[PDB]
């Protein structure tokens, strides 16, 4: 049952020594039950009774099958053990799996215990079974195999598994074998009887190296319930999500509900959480009870219906095109679907409102395209052909003259409104015939009062005093007044370094209420020229 | 041969850089290349007890693929070996050619104790499978420790061609060889084959003109008539240039901006303004005095996107004290790809720093980290990789440099 597998040389961190924590005394029941277990493990050759020598020790507990089960707390040993190669944390996504005629899932039962431990490291895992009467030595043992709960086990087991499969893979190039934790998902396009024959081959090749396994009956059958999905042979779906139903909701209830709903937004279209989120305002405690408003009730009622919709996915065919289409659902919010053929989605998603100090729709679209691209390369090792809701000229007009390097892989236009456009464009030259506003702003950053105003060539002037304001705000408010009091065409002279920023970027969305006001006003004008000039005399 | 012990710098641990995702085609090429190297004993597979890692990727020329390892982190953590100096002549030559000699390294064993630090990972698609781990048994390409440890062997193999050609100069950096002469193109090129065939004789391989890299002059605009707007824009740039040249004045021009005149109105330049504009032009005819290169300082390279495919840049150590400045233009077939143009500029500029000072500068790139990291490899071709950071170009610096001649 143990394996002929070579052991992996393991070491303790630089400097420190093995653990030496004392054994937490236990009742006579829990002891006798441990003796039972540890005696059987000695039979299997998993642990070895030791003596005096070993200075180290780790606590052993007893928990409850309705019987007793051994538990060893390696927290300490672990923090003294070397670092291993990170076990992968990426989970395959069904949208990137290739459909197979047959699939057999095999889980390596007693994974860990079935692999030998580095002989030079065993002494560090010594533990002691107490005794009813104290003062009596107690049973001493150490591990001959990968301990369950020890820092190195997952990595060492995975590595072993990999080494054992390399030969089989080389002999069966057409067969695909997924490795995930201690689970193998095996698939082929062979005829069912052949497949079943090759599987039994694999099973016996594993048994050969000590890894036991599930045969045909004591197993798992499709659809497979894996990581929240339901995989069928012709497609996949997501396990239905259930939203509780109560007459009394606490703050915690609302936060969990909001979370599940937020997640469900990737898959389902019209999921909304606005009115439900409004419920958290000024909350004083997790257990606090917040009555639901009408809106929140309607919102919730509407979401329950949406979640009862049959959303299904399809698997990947490496012979057809990979295509992604994007939509602007709202300012800063995008939805996308990646597919191979019309209406058969491989996957869908949604990027929440990416707000900030200032950007423009064309920019955000760019970032959505890059996130989807990084995502596509991970899933399918390939970049999709994009279908973007933006005129080729808008793109060419933006990127052409943007101060930042930017790019979109091979794409195509698709007139599926609303389209992404440039909301306004500063003139490249002063406007002949349009009034010229000379604006300035300054204020006591200490008193937070101060003022900003303008004076034009046509004689128009004004000044406003601002209570509780700032420097950049007076500059900006200055520009704001000019835009407000001027006609459909204007020239504006400012010494503000910030406006200079607006010239180089020309944003359309922002955190600042002021900038927003300015943007609204800039979009209104038919022509606007903004000029910057050094400040001092 | 034998292996010379090698250590990291005091208190430094080994690199643990995450491997970025790769396209199916690059993975297949890397699997092919690595299965071959493994067969020849250059690299071996490794166990989970090795936690280190350096990222790897695949670049081109036409048919086959070349493997590129980014040992930038390992290099920093790698001890110092104070390689050869820097021939002040190489930069003064007339024509230099670059040769890839990374193959030379595969013949020398790497100290077994150091091997683990060179671990790398070939990723899989969709997480279907754990990566394929390897480490080097021999001097790897791209690690600063290789050229150094092979120095004694390289001098020994270059001596004959060197004694033969007292004039020509050879300078080594990483995996490349920079050879320069004053000869005639024809004799130059054919004189390279002579060297290559000599290298071929051991195992190594199977146009730059330094006398043109000259700091560029900033020329001010010239106009028949000057509008208020015209004068404001001229005054803004001069105001900035003053940070470089203190003698620039704007009092006279600025006096022409009193009042509240329409931006389009024409203003007559007084005689004073005339002179002031002339003194400033005179000052600008030459690079500012006093700039010299300091070897105890980092070299810095900044780039601004001018538009229409043009890219300006400056190399310096201290602000406003440029060692070199230039303009790189978009070339045939990039008319829709900023990324490809920036990568071409970085390499071209990094190459220049190597020839002149024997080191690579630290770059300030006007692009977003995500955009850069997702595509820079698609167009890289150097055996080396410079250091870099992402910035937000100030509107003025840009405006002033597009004023170049
Ligand atoms: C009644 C007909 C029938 O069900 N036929 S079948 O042999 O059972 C069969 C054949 C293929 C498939 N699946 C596919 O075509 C596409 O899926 C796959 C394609 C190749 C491989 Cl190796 C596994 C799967 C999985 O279904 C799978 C993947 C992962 Cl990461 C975990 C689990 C997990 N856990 C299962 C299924 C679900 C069942």
């Amino acid at each position: 049952p143990i394996s002929p597998i070579e052991t992996v040389p393991v070491k303790l961190k630089p400097g420190m020594d093995g653990p030496k924590v004392k054994q937490w005394p236990l009742t006579e029941e829990k002891i006798k039950a441990l003796v039972e277990i540890c005696t059987e493990m000695e039979k299997e050759g998993k642990i070895s009774k030791i003596g005096p020598e070993n200075p180290y020790n780790t606590p052993v507990f007893a928990i409850k099958s309705t019987k007793w089960r051994k538990l060893v707390d390696f927290r300490e040993l672990n923090k003294r053990t070397q670092d291993f190669w990170e076990v992968q944390l990426g989970i395959p996504h069904p949208a990137g799996i290739k459909k197979k005629k047959s699939v057999t899932v095999l889980d390596v039962g007693d994974a860990y215990f079935s692999v030998p431990l580095d002989e030079d490291f065993r002494k560090y895992t010594a533990f002691t079974i107490p005794s009813i009467n104290n003062e009596t030595p107690g049973i001493r043992y150490q591990y001959n195999v990968l301990p369950q709960g020890w820092k190195g086990s997952p990595a060492i087991f995975q590595s072993s598994m990999t080494k054992i499969l390399e030969p089989f893979r080389k002999q069966n190039p057409d067969i695909v074998i997924y490795q995930y934790m201690d689970d193998l998902y095996v698939g082929s396009d062979l005829e069912i009887g052949q497949h079943r024959t090759k599987i039994e081959e694999l099973r016996q090749h594993l048994l050969r190296w000590g890894l036991t396994t599930p045969d045909k009956k004591h197993q798992k059958e499709p659809p497979f319930l894996w990581m929240g999905y339901e995989l069928h042979p012709d497609k996949w779906t997501v396990q239905p999500i259930v939203l509780p139903e109560k007459d009394s909701w606490t703050v915690n209830d609302i936060q969990k509900l909001v979370g599940k709903l937020n997640w469900a937004s990737q898959i389902y279209p019209g999921i909304k959480v606005r009115q439900l989120c409004k419920l958290l305002r000024g909350t004083k405690a997790l257990t606090e009870v917040i009555p639901l408003t009408e809106e929140a009730e309607l919102e919730l009622a509407e979401n329950r219906e949406i979640l009862k919709e049959p959303v299904h996915g399809v698997y990947y065919d490496p012979s057809k095109d990979l295509i992604a289409e994007i939509q602007k659902q709202g300012q800063g919010q995008w939805t996308y679907q990646i597919y191979q053929e019309p209406f058969k989605n491989l996957k869908t998603g949604k990027y929440a409102r990416m707000r900030g100090a200032h950007t423009n729709d064309v920019k955000q679209l760019t970032e959505a395209v890059q996130k989807i691209t990084t995502e596509s390369i991970v899933i399918w090792g390939k970049t999709p052909k994009f279908k973007l809701p933006i005129q080729k000229e808008t793109w060419e007009t933006w990127w052409t003259e943007y101060w930042q390097a930017t790019w979109i892989p091979e794409w195509e236009f698709v007139n599926t409104p609303p389209l992404v456009k440039l909301w306004y464009q500063l003139e490249k030259e002063p406007i002949v015939g349009a009034e010229t506003f000379y604006v300035d702003g300054a204020a006591n950053r200490e008193t937070k009062l101060g003022k900003a105003g303008y004076v034009t060539n046509r004689g128009r002037q004004k000044v406003v005093t601002l209570t509780d304001t700032t420097n950049q705000k007076t500059e900006l408010q200055a520009i704001y007044l000019a835009l407000q009091d001027s006609g459909l065409e204007v020239n504006i002279v400012t010494d503000s370094q910030y406006a200079l920023g607006i010239i180089q970027a020309q944003p359309d969305q922002s955190e600042s209420e002021l900038v927003n006001q300015i943007i609204e006003q800039l979009i209104k004008k038919e022509k606007v020229y903004l000029a910057w000039v050094p400040a001092h005399k | 041969i034998e292996t010379v012990p090698v250590k990291l710098k005091p208190g430094m641990d080994g690199p643990k850089v995450k491997q970025w995702p790769l396209t199916e085609e690059k993975i297949k090429a890397l699997v092919e290349i690595c299965t071959e190297m493994e067969k020849e004993g250059k690299i071996s597979k490794i166990g989970p007890e090795n936690p280190y890692n350096t990222p790897v990727f695949a670049i081109k020329d036409s048919t086959k693929w070349r493997k590129l390892v980014d040992f930038r982190e390992l290099n920093k953590r790698t001890q110092d070996f104070w390689g050869i100096p820097h021939p002040a002549g190489l930069k003064k030559k007339k024509s230099v050619t670059v040769l890839d000699v990374g193959d030379a390294y595969f013949s020398v064993p790497l100290d077994e104790d150091f091997r683990k630090y060179t671990a790398f990972t070939i990723p899989s698609i969709n997480n279907e499978t754990p990566g394929i781990r390897y480490q080097y048994n021999v001097l790897p390409q791209g690690w600063k420790g290789s050229p150094a440890i092979f120095q004694s062997s390289m001098t020994k193999i270059l001596e004959p061609f060197r004694k033969q050609n007292p004039d020509i100069v050879i300078y080594q950096y990483m995996d490349d060889l920079y050879v320069g002469s004053d000869l005639e193109i024809g004799q130059h090129r054919t004189k390279i084959e002579e060297l290559r065939q000599h290298l071929l004789r051991w195992g190594l391989t199977t146009e730059l003109h330094p006398d043109k890299w000259t700091v560029q002059p900033i020329v001010l605009p010239e106009k028949d008539s000057w509008t208020v707007n015209d004068i404001q824009k001229l005054v803004g740039k001069l105001n900035w240039a003053s940070q470089i040249y203190p003698g620039i004045k704007v009092r006279q021009l600025c006096k022409l901006l009193r009042g509240t005149k329409a931006l389009t109105e024409v203003i007559p330049l007084t005689e004073e303004a005339e002179l002031e504009l002339a003194e400033n032009r005179e000052i600008l005819k030459e690079p500012v005095h006093g700039v010299y290169y300091d070897p105890s300082k980092d070299l810095i390279a900044e780039i601004q996107k001018q538009g229409q495919g043009q890219w300006t840049y400056q190399i310096y150590q201290e602000p406003f004290k440029n060692l070199k400045t230039g303009k790189y233009a978009r070339m045939r077939g990039a008319h829709t790809n900023d990324v490809k143009q920036l990568t071409e500029a970085v390499q071209k500029i990094t190459t220049e720093s190597i020839v002149i000072w024997g080191k690579t500068p630290k770059f300030k790139l006007p692009i977003q980290k995500e955009t850069w990291e997702t595509w820079w490899t698609e167009y890289w071709q150097a055996t080396w990789i410079p250091e870099w950071e992402f910035v937000n170009t100030p509107p003025l610096v840009k405006l002033w440099y597009q004023l170049e001649k």
